[PDB]
């Protein structure tokens, strides 16, 4: 069961609101493993508060380092589980166009496109 | 009560900004 599956919409709307009261600048990002992934390590945490000046490239490096991937290992971060957005895009721009109706930004990571 | 939310730190952002490959917007 994913975060969307185990937390009601109404509760998630409230979560976003609680987060923004404490962190008016940060982008709330849900980062989950693709359900068919068997190769990448499992990230220990799923909920990330990301400064609004970070770009996708920087976020990708941050997650790869947290997974302690070697430079040779493959890693993709799919926004909304499908959209491949340019790695140069600032996260605030990703948030503005790809955020969910509940106000969270959803990503899935895997070894494939 | 335990923290739910990882605050991505300035240290890890700066480590990622100091690694190639560097992406340039505009």
């Amino acid at each position: 069961k994913t975060f969307k599956q185990r937390r009601s919409f109404e509760q998630r709307v409230e979560d976003v609101r609680l987060i923004r009261e404490q962190h008016p600048t940060k982008i709330p990002v849900i980062i989950e493993r693709y359900k068919g992934e068997k190769q990448l390590p499992v990230l220990d945490k799923t909920k990330f508060l990301v400064p609004d000046h970070v770009n996708m490239s920087e976020l990708i490096k941050i997650i790869r380092r947290r997974l302690q991937l070697n430079a040779n290992q493959a890693f993709f971060l799919l926004v909304n589980g499908h959209s491949m957005v340019s790695v140069s895009t600032p996260i605030s721009e990703v948030y503005e166009s790809e955020r969910d109706e509940d106000g969270f930004l959803y990503m899935v990571y895997a070894s494939q496109e | 009560v335990e923290e739910e939310w990882v605050i991505v730190s300035d240290e890890e952002i700066e480590e990622a900004r100091q690694k190639a490959p560097l992406e340039i917007t505009e």
